[PDB]
């Protein structure tokens, strides 16, 4: 038991801290973190940080403490998710966004980045984020990151690839008016390896035209929609935007 | 529950305690969960208590279930050091004196550990082999002697290692030639057999195969690390006259049992190896099997990490 | 969470809006938010993240989409001295779901396949 | 165990039942005895 | 006027002080 | 119902090493017998029939001879019979004879014999015809009030197996054991009107509990176990009211008792989730642990321990 | 076993939003226990009861 640890502790106590910076360092590295966790108690949070040499204990100062950069580098050698995760709501408290972002990239949590990226109205974050979450195999993550940014190609594909095919085709029936007869094929050939019959029961709208009323008129919708809203608005626009339930888009 | 574990790891000094009961069962359990809960912050007082409690076992011998305890403490204490390779240092001296116990069983989880730690940890390579030496001449069981020898011959990179290693192995083959030694000792010109000759003379030759790859292997190694000519060539037709003697033992009526033919080849190998010394026989002997352990050794860690991946996934 | 999807893909946006009101009745917080992402209804996520606490998110989202009513009642809720209020990017693009061309009424037309004769024999 | 400011610390665990002798400064040890008139120390 | 040491139940009230001290 | 499908509540298998007795035999030493001859015969009987066999020919016997005697052994001997016996045809209706039988259950739950009373009492408890239990409520609400405490604790108990079972029967139930609660002296009738409370009508044994919060500590360890079970019960179903009784708790962890300790401690890691509350529960049973010298006990709470750390 | 595959209509859980002492309602393991002993508890995995 290190006479400079209770020395160190007396000092803190009587609130003598020049007397307690005098024993410091006589107090071996070991034992440091014991007198961080005593200081941390104590409610000397800012000390206790300076005086820990346990990276796990520094940590969880710097993060109570608001002290991102020294939270930031402590994490970089931990390698651990828990860490970037604790940082990242840390960072999203102090606005620090951009920190944020890499925080939430590191602890793989695709959700919370896509509520940094939606919120903040970066579309080349969601874009990014779109990609990285079809890498992982996050599959919701990436349909609604490429569905927020309009690019239901990308969101076709997933679903195709995903093997949702009937999902895929009321997709594409519904905003990819093109797409249909691509994606009913497919459809056809997985479901003719179940059930023969149902399969050659799906109206393919290339043999069957008269089954897909309005078919025809939305090709041409569709073009419209591609060539007026090829620009994403600005942010600040928002409340000038009339929500898609009012829209209808075929008498537009 | 993760979220409970942290508490019970401040906890695992007074779980402990429950070691205090005599029960085998109720003390295996006792281990695992403190071994679960091992920390960082608890180990260094959790592998004083456990050595603590396995030299308790070597106080009181009256417990029918002792051995079978102490056994469970060197795997939690190897399990440990695993984990927190800087406990090793101060666990293996400890646990090598067990290498000498009666109980084969406790002592064959020392010698894997004490394998497994002079392979992952470079550092402690020299501790082992002088602590490995001391205990030596102490070793009751075949299989024990066996071990040590292979562990002495893979590991000793000194010139005073391997002079060490030769003079114990010597010493405990007794006078050579063998053949003519027990002659004139029968002619009158437990008889307390040096260990490796008694068990020779019980007929146990599989101990003489893994001497000769031994003794190959520090052969070898001594070759390329003296210069002077004369020594090497000493030293070689040493280790070979030691090879020589065995196998002529081994043919004798002298022994229980007769050397197998498999033993035989065995050593007739090592034989031919250091008559020729070749380039391609060194790297084998010296290179080759060392990264044979490693490779088995990853590849268990690997199964032992899929297995617990499998069960995650 | 289904039925939401059905209706996203089916076109059919006013049972989509019935969805999000049943996940409000439910206190479900994430499928609310989900079925106001696929109408694009920033007002009621701006209301969600209100009601779950998350003030800088639903100020952000409020200023960013133009709902300066919102934006200025949750700015008056920031403490001026502790809390910074967020810069919005005035280059943020409105996250609209595409408008449905035509929408899923009506079952997939199957064709009268010759009913196996079985079917047709067994059923007069 | 000994107290310093509201915190108790413990020094070790006794097996059996030990009376505080004294502290010696100089040798930073702390002496026991026992009923047995066997003295130990601890650091 | 004696100084009275230890009033019966302060330890369930120490107790139920910490658990508010932990959110309870 | 198959007898293997029926509620059993006893079994008993004796060797029947002697000559099945013939059931000419045992009509005979029931209608003839001496009082010792008919205990015997009875016992047989009811043997048999625990054991499958049918003795539909020996029921009116039974009733006629053995069922109007007053020896003690016999009314025991009896109430196990009229347990096992089927009451109903296969088409589910109520025998004919059993009418006379339900007089005979009158008259035994206002027998001089307090034994007597309690005895059928706990009989009425496996009872499930309805249609015996109807005439029978009367003298089963005037057990209430008996003078023996023996009585009492058994009337609460068919009481609240009838109305749990038939509830039409006694509507009323929940306040009268509710009155009689709070009325009542002896330990094991408030134990066993409180247990019915907790089943019938946790408010009002909320109600009775909130007037003695602060003497639980004073009462025998059987009421505390049961007050346990209650808090546990309601603060499952409703949590905001663990704000309420983690200090009632507390204060059992200190019970003389080891059963209370051991059932407050469980309870209180269902209250609280706070380190201090988990610390306390989990010290409570280290204690136990080590001051109890049986190793069932000290292997069970071990359990205990390592279930907590799961968390 | 544990990791359930996260459906898109999965409630999203805000840690920041859940007061720190939601204990999770455990099914009431006391009843649970008696319909298990009593033989009545249909085994929730092996029985589909639409069997």
């Amino acid at each position: 038991l290190l006479v400079s640890v209770l020395e160190y502790q007396t000092a803190v106590m009587r609130r003598d801290f020049s007397m307690a910076d005098k024993v410091l360092p006589t107090i071996p590295k070991e034992q440091r973190t014991r007198v961080a966790h005593f200081l941390e108690k104590q409610g000397f949070k800012q000390q206790a940080l300076t005086v820990s040499t346990d990276p796990e204990h520094r940590f969880e100062l710097a993060l109570q403490l608001g002290e991102l950069k020294i939270a930031y580098q402590l994490a970089v050698e931990a390698e651990s998710e828990q860490k970037w995760k604790q940082l990242a709501e840390l960072a999203i408290s102090k606005c620090q966004f951009s920190l944020a972002q890499e925080c939430l990239h590191h602890a793989q949590d695709y959700g919370g980045l896509l509520l940094l990226a939606t919120a903040s109205g970066n579309a080349s974050m969601v874009n990014k984020l779109a990609e990285g979450a079809e890498r992982d195999g996050k599959n919701n993550v990436a349909f609604m990151s490429y569905f927020l940014q309009g690019k239901l190609d990308a969101c076709l594909e997933l679903l195709i690839r995903t093997g949702r095919l009937p999902e895929a085709a009321f997709l594409a029936r519904t905003y990819l008016p093109s797409q249909v007869s691509r994606v009913v094929k497919l459809w056809r050939e997985n479901l003719s390896k179940v059930n023969q019959k149902a399969a050659e029961s799906l109206a393919d709208p290339t043999e069957y035209e008269n089954l897909f009323p309005g078919l025809k008129e939305a090709f041409v919708v569709e073009e419209w929609v591609k060539e007026t809203h090829a620009d994403l608005w600005p942010a600040k626009q928002y409340p000038l935007v009339t929500p898609n339930e009012e829209r209808n888009v075929m008498e537009e | 529950h993760p979220a409970h574990e942290r508490v019970l790891q401040d906890l695992v000094m007074d779980i402990l305690r429950v070691l205090s009961t005599p029960d085998l069962e109720v003390r295996k359990k006792t281990l695992q969960l403190a071994l679960d809960l091992v920390s960082s912050r608890n180990v260094e007082e959790l592998v004083i208590v456990l050595k603590k409690e396995v030299i308790k076992t070597n106080n009181v011998s009256e417990h029918e279930d002792t051995d079978k305890y102490r056994q469970l403490l060197v795997r939690t204490l190897h399990s440990c050091s695993v984990r927190f390779p800087d406990m090793a240092a101060n666990v293996i001296p400890v646990l090598m004196e067990f290498l000498s116990d009666s109980n084969e069983a406790a002592a064959a989880d020392v010698l894997e550990f004490v394998r497994e730690a002079i392979q992952r940890f470079d550092n402690l390579r020299m501790l082992i082999v002088e602590k490995m030496l001391e205990v030596f001449h102490a070793i009751k069981s075949v299989k024990i002697y066996r071990g040590a020898l292979w562990i002495l011959g893979e590991y000793c990179s000194t010139k005073e290692d391997i002079q060490s290693v030769m003079t114990e192995v010597r010493r405990s083959l007794g006078e050579i030639p063998i053949v003519e030694s027990e002659i004139k000792k029968e002619a009158g010109e437990e008889e307390d057999r040096p260990p490796l000759r008694g068990f020779l003379l019980d007929g146990d030759f599989f101990v003489a195969a893994s001497l000769a790859t031994t003794l190959t292997k520090i052969a070898l190694r001594y070759v390329a690390l003296v210069q002077e000519k004369k020594k090497q060539n000493s030293f070689v037709a040493e280790a070979m006259l030691l090879m020589a003697t065995i196998l002529h033992l081994g043919k004798s009526s002298l022994p229980k049992k007769p050397i197998t033919d498999d033993d035989v080849d065995r050593i007739s190998l090592c034989l031919k190896v250091l008559s020729e010394c070749s380039p391609l026989m060194n790297d084998i002997f010296n290179k080759e099997c060392r990264q044979s352990l490693s490779q088995m050794l990853s590849a268990k860690l690997e199964e032992e990490k899929l297995s617990q991946k499998k069960e995650s996934e | 969470d289904k039925l939401s999807f059905l209706y996203l893909i089916t076109g059919n946006l006013e049972k989509l809006r019935k969805m999000m009101k049943i996940a409000e009745i439910r206190k479900d917080m994430s499928g609310h938010y989900q079925n106001a992402l696929y109408l694009g209804d920033v007002s009621e996520r701006v209301r969600i993240l209100k009601n779950c606490g998350q003030k800088s998110l639903a100020y952000l989202s409020a200023a960013t989409h133009g709902l300066d009513e919102e934006a200025e009642s949750l700015k008056e809720t920031f403490d001026p001295e502790k809390e910074t209020i967020p810069d919005i990017d005035p280059n943020a693009k409105l996250l609209q779901p595409p408008a449905p061309i035509m929408p899923l009424d009506t079952n997939w037309p199957l064709l009268t396949v010759s009913k196996g004769f079985f079917e047709g024999s067994i059923a007069s | 165990n000994y107290y310093v400011g509201g915190e108790i610390v413990t020094i070790a665990h006794l097996d059996r039942t030990m009376y505080l002798l004294g502290y010696i400064p100089k040798d930073n040890r702390l002496y026991l005895g026992d009923k047995e008139l066997n003295i130990v120390s601890y650091s | 006027k004696a100084l009275k040491l230890g009033a019966k139940g302060k330890e369930v009230d120490n107790f139920v002080d910490k658990l508010k001290s932990e959110g309870e | 119902m198959t007898a293997a499908e029926n509620v059993c509540y006893t079994l008993i298998n004796v060797p029947m090493d002697s000559e099945p007795p013939s059931e000419i035999s045992l009509k005979n030493d029931l209608e003839k017998g001496d009082v010792k001859s008919k205990t015997e015969a009875l016992k047989k009987v009811i043997i048999m029939i625990l054991n499958g066999e049918k003795l539909p020919g020996l029921l009116m016997t039974i009733i006629r001879f053995v069922l109007p005697l007053q020896d003690h052994t016999i009314k025991k001997l009896l109430l196990v019979f009229w347990e096992i016996v089927p009451k109903t045809t296969p088409d589910g209706r109520l025998l004919h004879e059993m009418i006379l039988v339900c007089d005979a259950y009158r008259k035994d739950l206002q027998h001089p014999n307090e034994f007597i009373r309690g005895s059928t009492l706990r009989f009425l408890c496996k009872l499930k015809e309805a249609e015996l239990l109807e005439p029978l409520m009367p003298a089963i609400r005037a057990c209430l009030e008996h003078r023996h405490s023996y009585v009492r604790r058994n009337a609460v108990l068919a009481i609240y197996t009838i109305y749990r079972n038939f509830e039409h029967l006694i509507p009323d139930a929940p306040e009268l054991i509710h009155d009689f609660l709070v009325n009542e002296k002896d330990a094991s009738c408030k134990r066993n009107a409180f247990m019915m409370l907790i089943h019938a009508d946790q408010d009002r044994a909320l109600d009775y509990l909130s007037t003695c919060i602060d003497q639980v500590q004073t009462f025998g360890d059987i009421l505390q176990l049961v007050i346990v079970e209650l808090i546990y019960k309601v603060c499952h179903a409703n949590p905001s009211e663990r704000a309420r009784f983690i200090r009632c708790i507390y204060n059992l962890l200190q019970s003389s008792s080891p059963a209370v300790k051991y059932e407050a401690a469980g309870t209180l890691v269902t209250l609280s989730s706070a380190p201090t509350a988990i610390k306390a529960a989990a010290q409570c049973y280290i204690d136990l642990i080590i001051k109890e010298s049986d190793n069932n006990v000290k292997l069970i709470v071990l359990d205990r321990l390592v279930e907590l750390k799961e968390h | 076993k544990r990791n359930v595959t996260v459906q898109p209509d999965d409630p999203i859980s805000f840690m920041q939003l859940t007061a720190k002492n939601e204990m999770n309602c455990k099914e009431d393991q006391f009843q649970l226990s008696l319909l298990a002993a009593m033989g009545n508890t249909q085994r929730k995995e092996a029985a589909d009861p639409l069997a």
